[PDB]
């Protein structure tokens, strides 16, 4: 601010300012809410809380059976060297 | 504005200017505070001719 002497800033908005209204009241709310509805336990979805598999591994069962056969055919004799 | 104005017509014309001093609503940068002085404030305008 600057103020300028001899023309100097009014000291202040003096008492010929007009009220214009006495509307400066706020009412007060006074309520009451009630948000009752029935809730029933349980919503649909797709698919909750499952962690899907990106890539299983191979899985397998397992057998065996048999028994212990065999035809066979057998190297000859032969001169034993040494001993 | 009228596109063409022909011989001996008249025609009438509106325009809208945004003086800024604010940079926007929201953004007060460049905003002038004016109640604080009782030193005036200048906008000059030159119209067309």
């Amino acid at each position: 601010a600057l103020i300028n002497p001899q023309f100097p800033y009014a000291g202040p908005v003096p008492i010929p300012g007009p009220a214009p209204t006495e509307t400066m009241p706020l009412l007060n709310y006074r309520v009451e809410g009630r948000i009752a509805g029935i809730q029933q336990a349980r919503q649909f979805m797709p698919f909750l809380q499952g962690p899907h598999r990106a890539v299983a591994e191979q899985t397998y069962h397992a057998i065996g059976t048999g028994i212990q056969m065999g035809q066979t055919f057998n190297q000859p004799l032969i001169n034993t060297q040494e001993g | 504005a009228p596109a063409t104005i022909a011989a001996g017509a008249t025609g009438e014309l509106t325009m809208y200017y945004w003086v800024p001093l604010a940079y926007s609503e929201t953004d007060l940068t460049g905003a002038v505070l004016a109640n604080v002085p009782q030193s005036k404030q200048r906008l000059k305008l030159e119209f067309a001719n």
